[PDB]
Parts: structure tokens; sequence; C-alpha cells
């Protein structure tokens, strides 16, 4: 009688204590969704970090917990029920910047992913890989042979880099949302975490600032 | 092809069944609802003396 | 009676024959009454709804509670000099509760720093530290002050601290330090706002951005309590403007807190709509 | 030639349509025209269940009408006591992406699934009183969307790979596979006799399956978008459907046709869950406009509103004795109405 009630109350109290203890850890966790293709270089980027269906990776940068989610094969789903990733902080997008044939397909995929209603409170980080391969290609191979709507010299790496950045940026219709960050990496750089860290901190800082301006 | 033949076979299987009139089905549903009306606590609110909540 | 400007007065002010005293006391009474009503509404709002709970809601709620209690005690027992026992007790209670309100005002700026400079959150919980600081600072200050001199808790004109022996500085000094800290924090906040308002919506009409910044500064000035610096400059009848500014901006503080943190916020309004 | 097969399929479709047109003699509304209306259904919240740390995706009542289990995106299963508002168990999950939850009819086991493409069975009444995983059903090539228990040893599941399977828990191998759906299967409902079940997929079609033989008996169409929820009438000769087109429909198994539509002009949002009453007179539907509507199943009229949640309603269920209704939402709360 009374003993069963006391035991049930004690069990509920212990469960509540455990949930309360884990709530604080849950609050301060950063989730970033990893997207890309096979040629982008996701495998090498993950392997060289140096600290089924869905794969998750955990790492810490400057005493801050991070989590990377790689959909992979299940990314082919085109149904709205698959968009449960509305609680992520940012989206990390990997493309190959050394093959001009796949560039338009990558642009279409970027447009489709970014211009979604559920991804309205998330920021986008764009990584443009294989810059070293691009440097040897901007001379032998002309970018003008695939994009006849650009202006500038084709043997200058800087000009084609700006061209690609503008191409990827102009596909976003949500210009009054979390900003878009872009970088020119090589998938082996030892400074690939100290960029995501700064981008996430900037996004959270703009979230905090928006509450102070009564906007 | 095999897929079209299988679709044809399933359509043939589903195309030969004994169908009943819609009025008979509606009458059956109404009869069930009228017969089981007194045992629905949500349809007929019950006194708080017998409410577990 | 007595006006609100005696709290910050390190000198005995001599009043020439005029209408300044009566107008100041009328303003004090009106402002404190309306502020008490608004503070009660704010306390209910911050304590009732469970969707508003955070680490800043606690600071807001404690600040409102302390302000309510202090202003009620001020309106009740500031002219009770004819009672030889009540008056020191009234002065001590006023001292403690005003110091607690200022401690929570300082915690507001500490929260601003923890929000804008160290962006991410902490592994532990800071609520216990907030409650320790904001209620152990006034207790220690009042206990130490009463240990040294406890006959200085009554004045022949009001139930406040003595002036001739520098006992008013036991209240004035900590307030000045808190105000300096809050000024530093506000400068940092405005610099961050200006620098990072050119990243989000980078190009826009300069006028609207200034409107947003000034509205934010107005919202933050009610919580930082920087409008208590007028009273430091009220030294004689020549600077009677400082007393007017002090009693106008500070007796209506609850009204400003209500207006800026309960009626111009979408979350509070949608919660009230939920109650409808 | 595939053209002859296509012509055969078209001929069979036309024959089925002609038969259905022949069978339609009168509508359900004309027959249930003189029935007195139910009135106004005013329900109040009796219990609020708090403790989940994220959005809640699924729930299931117990047969004893007292215990229920809920699933959240934090990666935990919680079993509650409705009468006393007490947590009995808290089960941490290996995968944080959960979309389904099931409760055994005997109360000994609990099933779970999600984006990991696995269904896991947890033994509640085990030695030493520590809930532990008993089985992991692998063999699906897509995310698990629904799962229902037949007994302590049989479970039927549906996945996003357009297939449904019947599993043997003691072995871990599929006894039967139900193929024929074009789109991803989202819902699943068991008949009271546990010999038939109905399924709804993203192809705007519903199918009637035989558990024993393992074939499709009938196909129902009419919706203009994907189907999210499905439920069986109490007696077992009809079922209801909920789609993204902001409409609900009632189909009859014996007549092989549609009987009534439950739609309003002020509703544009899709249905996320559907349920029926003990007698069948009341149809409950959950919407993503933070609201739930109660319908008169015989006259297609609104009878009440359950407006207590401040976020999208994801799950909904009615207790076996028909005493209470439990709703879950994205606000991480469960409310019990009566
Ligand atoms: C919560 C704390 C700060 C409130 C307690 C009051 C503190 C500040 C102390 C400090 C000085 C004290 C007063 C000093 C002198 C006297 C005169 C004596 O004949 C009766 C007590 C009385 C009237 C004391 C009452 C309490 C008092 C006002
Ligand atoms: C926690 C506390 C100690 C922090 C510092 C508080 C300061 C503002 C307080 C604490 C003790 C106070 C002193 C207590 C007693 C006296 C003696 C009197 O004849 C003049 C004021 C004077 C000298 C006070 C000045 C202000 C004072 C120094």
């Amino acid at each position: 009688v009374s003993a069963e009630d006391k035991a049930a109350a004690e069990r509920s109290k212990e469960i509540d204590k455990c949930l309360s203890r884990e709530k604080t850890y849950v609050k301060r966790l950063v989730k970033i969704l990893l997207l890309g293709a096979d040629n982008s270089g996701k495998s090498t980027f993950l392997k060289q970090m140096r600290i089924k269906g869905i794969h998750e990776y955990d790492f810490e940068i400057k005493n801050v917990p991070f989590k990377m989610v790689d959909v992979g094969g299940q990314r082919s789903e085109r149904k709205r029920w698959f968009e449960c990733f509305d609680s992520v902080t940012s989206i990390l997008f990997l493309v190959d910047s050394s093959d001009f044939n796949r560039l338009t397909e990558s642009l279409n995929d970027f447009e489709t992913i970014v211009n979604n209603r559920v991804f309205s409170n998330v920021s986008i980080i764009l990584f443009l890989n294989k810059t070293d391969l691009l440097e040897e290609k901007v001379q032998i191979v002309s970018i003008k042979d695939y994009f006849l709507e650009f202006e500038g010299d084709p043997h200058c790496l800087r000009d084609v880099q700006k061209f690609l950045v503008e191409c990827f940026r102009n596909k976003r219709r949500d210009q009054q949302q979390k900003p878009l960050y872009h970088h020119f990496t090589t998938a082996i750089n030892t400074e690939n975490a100290r960029l995501i860290f700064r981008d996430v901190k900037d996004t959270i800082l703009h979230d905090n600032l928006k509450q102070l301006m009564l906007q | 092809i095999a897929q079209a033949r299988k679709l044809v076979e399933q359509l043939k299987m589903e195309a030969n069944i004994d169908r009943i009139k819609v009025s008979k089905a509606a009458a059956d549903l109404m009869a069930y609802c009228e017969a089981h009306a007194k045992e629905d606590p949500l349809l007929t609110p019950v006194p708080a003396s017998e409410n577990p909540f | 009676m007595t006006n609100f400007a005696i709290l910050m007065a390190h000198r005995e002010i001599a009043y020439k024959d005029g209408v300044h005293e009566l107008l100041l006391t009328v303003i004090t009474w009106v402002g404190i009454v309306i502020s008490l009503v608004c503070l009660a509404i704010c306390i209910f709002t911050f304590c009732f709804f469970r969707g508003l709970q955070s680490d800043r809601n606690t600071i807001h709620k404690n600040l409102c509670i302390n302000l309510f209690i202090a202003e009620f005690i001020f309106l009740i027992g500031i002219d009770k000099t004819k009672y030889a026992i009540a008056c020191p007790i009234f002065a001590g209670l006023l001292h403690f509760f005003f110091l607690a309100a200022f401690a929570w005002m300082c915690l507001e700026g500490v929260q601003l720093y923890l929000m804008l400079v160290e962006v991410f959150e902490s592994e532990y919980s800071r609520k216990k530290y907030y409650y320790v600081a904001g209620y152990l600072f006034p207790a220690t200050v009042v206990g130490v002050s009463a240990a040294i001199d406890y006959k200085s808790y009554g004045t022949e004109k009001a139930c406040w601290l003595h002036v001739d022996n520098y006992f008013i500085w036991s209240f004035i000094g900590p307030v000045t330090f808190i105000i300096l800290l809050n000024i530093i924090f506000l400068v940092i906040t405005l610099c961050k706002m200006v620098k990072h308002s050119n990243t989000l919506k980078p190009d826009s009409s300069r006028l609207e951005n200034i409107k947003s910044w000034v509205l934010g500064a107005f919202a933050l000035l009610c919580l930082l309590g920087l409008t208590w610096s007028f009273g430091l400059l009220f030294i004689n009848e020549e600077t009677i403007v400082m007393a007017y500014l002090f009693t106008i901006f500070n007796a209506f503080q609850g009204v400003f807190i209500f207006i800026f943190h309960c009626a111009l916020q979408k979350k509070v309004r949608k919660e009230y709509g939920k109650c409808f | 030639e595939l053209d002859q097969l296509r012509q055969e399929a078209e001929q069979l479709k036309n024959q089925i349509r002609d038969a259905r047109k022949a069978c339609a003699d009168a509508t359900l509304s004309q027959i249930t025209n003189n029935i007195d209306p139910v009135g106004r259904i005013q329900m109040r919240t009796r219990r609020t269940l708090r403790g989940h740390l994220a959005k809640i995706y699924a729930m299931h009542w117990g047969t004893d009408s007292r215990l229920l289990v809920s699933a959240s995106q934090d990666g935990k299963l919680i079993i509650w006591d409705s009468y006393t508002t007490n947590k009995v168990h808290a089960i941490p999950l290996r995968s944080s992406w959960v979309m389904t939850c099931a409760y055994a009819p005997s109360g000994n086991y609990v099933a779970c699934g999600g984006l990991d493409n696995i269904c896991s069975i947890y033994n509640l009444k085990t030695r030493e009183g520590n809930v532990r995983v008993s089985r992991e059903l692998a063999g699906h090539t897509g995310y698990l969307s629904c799962c229902r228990f037949l007994d302590d040893n049989q479970i039927v599941t549906s996945s996003g790979d357009t297939t449904c399977a019947l599993w043997d828990i003691e072995t871990g191998q599929q006894t039967t596979t139900f193929t024929g759906h074009t789109g991803d299967v989202m819902s699943l409902s068991l008949a009271p006799d546990t010999r038939l079940f109905v399924s709804g997929a993203c192809d705007a079609s519903a199918k009637l399956w035989d558990v024993r033989e393992g074939m499709c008996r009938q196909t129902f169409t009419g919706h203009e978008s994907d189907i999210n929820a499905i439920c069986f009438f109490p007696n077992g000769n009809a079922f209801a459907t909920g789609s993204d087109d902001a409409t609900c429909r009632l189909f009859d198994l014996r007549a092989d046709q549609e009987l009534m539509t439950y739609s309003h002009d002020n509703i544009i949002c899709g249905i996320t869950s559907v349920s029926f009453s003990k007698s069948g007179r009341l149809l409950l539907a959950g919407y993503d406009d933070f609201n739930c509507n109660v319908w008169d199943a015989l006259k297609a009229d609104r009878a009440g509103v359950l407006a207590g949640h401040d976020n999208r309603v994801s799950c909904l269920g009615v207790t076996d004795d028909g005493m209470a209704v439990a709703t879950g939402s994205w606000d991480s709360f469960l409310k019990i109405w009566n």
C-alpha cells in the first residue's frame, strides 16, 4: 500500500534527477550536418581530422562538444518526413572545385538543399576543396569553355575563385537569414576545425545579438 | 515483361470480388454505432465518481 | 515630506523658499505608486509562465522583487522620525534592499558579457553563483557597516544614513563601482552591435540602424541603472536640475522596466494570448 | 509486347471502375440524414506529462489502460503511469533518431525503430530489473516508419523501402514480405482479429494485406497527396485515412469504395495522426497547426476542438476502454483529455 507508493515516488524522483543532470549537457551541444558527394572528399576530410544508415562523429574543439551527422545513402529521400534536422546549428557542404562538369550538378544540389522551408534557422558553411588541383588546371584548362557568362581573365586563380563564390552565393533566396560562410580548403589542411569553430561562434553571437535589439 | 504481367495478374485478382451495396454498408455502420452508443465514455460524459482521471 | 533625491546626497541641501520641495515629493509619490503597480505585474509575469524561464529571467525577477520591496519600504517608513526604534530599522532595511537591487543590476551586465564575449554556454550551472553573489554582497556590506557604527542609521530629518561622518559613502561607493562596470559593459555591447550590424543586413539605410541601436540602448539603460549618476551632482540649489532628473528617471524605473520587458516583447504577448 | 499488357491493365481498371459505379446506389449522408447530432464535445486536460528533453515523435497506449510509452528525439523511451503521473522506466537508445514506438499486448516487451533501419525489442520484465535489448531485427534497406505487435513472438513492420515484413523474434528472420507499394510506406493499422492489416504510402494509395497468405487483396485510391495516418473501424469492416491535402476519408472493405470526406475550407494544413472512438461515432484527427479536431463520423460535422498544444501535434491515441485520449506534440509534452 504505502510502501508501493513510496517506491514509485522514489523511482520517479531518481529518473527526474538523471534527466535533469543530462539536460545541461544536452543544452550546450553543437550539431552540424555534413553533406556532399563522393568526389568532394568527405572520407579524407573525416579521416584526417586528428581530433547502419546514419553515421555520427564526435569531437571537441576548445572544450566545446561537436557532432557531425553524415546521412550518406539515405540522403536520396525526397520526402518532407526526412527533414527532422531542423535543430542543427549549421550545414557543412563539400564540393569539388577542380571538375567543371560536375559544377552545375553541385549548384543544383546546393540550391535544392538551401532553399528548403525547414532550413530557415540554420547557417551554411561552404568548403571549396581541391584548390591545389584547381591551380594547375586554371592554366591548361579554361573555365570559359563551360561558363560563357563570366567576365575576367581565365588564367588567374583569384578571378575564377571569386566567380565560383559568386555562383554558389547567388543561388540563395534567403538573404535575411543566418549568413553564408565560404572557405578554400584542401581536405588535408590541419586548420579545418578552427574555421568551423569561428563560423559557429559567429552564428551563435548573431543569435544572441538579435535578442538585444528587440528585432 | 514480367512487371507488367504481374500487375495484370494482381489487377485480375482484385477485379473479381463480391461487392455489396453502399446502402447496406452505411446501415451496418449506423447499426453498430447505435448498438454500442451506451458504452462510449467520450460520447456520453460520465460522472466524476467513476472517472479515474 | 521627503523626496527621492535624499538617497544620493553626500551634503545637507539647504532649500530656499519656493516650490521645489513640494513638486519633488509629488513626483516621488506618483512615480513610486505607478512603479509599484507595474513591478507587481512584472513579478507575476516573470514567475508564472514556464516558457519564459532562463538564466536572464531569474535576474529580471529578482531585480523586480527587490525594487518592489525597497520602494514599498520607502513609501511606508521614510518620515517616521518620531519613533525612536522603528527609524533605524527602516533605514537598515532600505540599505539592504537597495544594495540587493544594485547587485542584481551588476549581474545584468555580467550576463551581457557572458552573452557577447564568451558566446558558448558552460558545463555547470551559474544560478547558484548568481544567488550567492546577489544576496551575499548586501549582507556583508550591511553587516560590516553596522558593526562599525550603528548609531548612524537614523537622521533627525529622515530615516536614512548620516552625512557628517561619511556614513553615506557605505551606500554611495558600491553603487559608483557598479555604475562604472556597467558603463564598460555597455560600451563593449554597443561596439559589438555596431561592428556586427554591418555583417548581418550589411547594406541598409543608416537611419533605421540608428533607431534600432538607440531603442536597444534605451532598453538596456533600465536594467543597468546608469541614471543614478544624476544624484551625485546635486550639491546645492544651483544644481537643482540634477535632483529633478534623478527623481524623474528613477522614480519611474518600474514603468520603464515594464514597458521595455513585458509589453514590447513578442514572447510575453504571445504567452498572454495563450492565456486567452 | 508490353503494349498488350498495358491494354489488359487498362481494361481491368475500367472493369473495376464500372463495377464500383454499379454498386453505388446511395450515399452515406442521405442514409444518416435524420440521425440526431452528437452536440458539442467539450474536453478538458486532466494530466500533463513532462520530462522529455526534445520533440516527441510517437506514443502507444497499453492494453491495461493505465501505462503508456512515448518516444522522443533526445534518444530515450519513457513509460508513464497515467493515473499517478509517475515514470516507471527510462530506456536510453543507441540511436538518437527515433520515429516509432510500440507496446506489447501482454506488457512484457517494447519495440522501437528509426533512421538506423533496425527494430529493437526491450524486455521490461527481466531478471535483476534492468531493461535490456533482447533482439535487433535487421534486414530493411530504409528507415523504419511503423511497427505493431501481433503477440510476444510476431511483429509486423513497415519501412521507407516500399516494403512491409513479418518477423519471428525468436529467430530474427522475416517470415513474409509484402511488396507492391510504389512510394514509401508511412502508416500501418492492425485489424481487431489480427488476420488483416492496412497500409498507406506516399503514392496516395492504401492496400489491404493478408497476414497468412502474404498478398494484397484490395487497393484504395482517392487522395491527392501522401498518406500519413491510418486507423481501423472498431468492428473491422472500414478504415479511415489522413493525407497532406487537409482531408480525411472513410473507406468500406466490403463495398470497395469511399463513403465520406471530412474537410473544411478553413483547414489548409495536413493531417499527422488519426484515431477513432470506442463506438466509432467520433473521429479524432491531429493537425500540424497546433490543433486537433473532433468529427462526427456519421454526418461529417465538426463537434469539438482540443487546443492545448503550442507546437505541432505528432501522435494521438485512444485508450482501449475509451476513457481518455493522449496527445503528444513537438513541445515535449503529453496531455490527457477526458
Ligand atoms: C536584513 C538586515 C540588513 C536588517 C536588519 C537591520 C540592521 C541593518 C541593523 C543595523 C543597525 C540596527 C539598529 C541599531 C540601533 C538600534 C537601537 C536599539 O535600541 C534597538 C535596535 C536598533 C533600532 C537596531 C535595529 C536593527 C538595525 C537597523
Ligand atoms: C564587503 C565590503 C567590506 C566591501 C566594501 C564596502 C565599503 C563601501 C564599506 C564597508 C565598511 C564601510 C565603513 C564602515 C564604517 C565607517 C566609519 C565611519 O566613520 C565612516 C564610514 C566608514 C569608514 C565606512 C565606509 C564604507 C565602508 C568601507
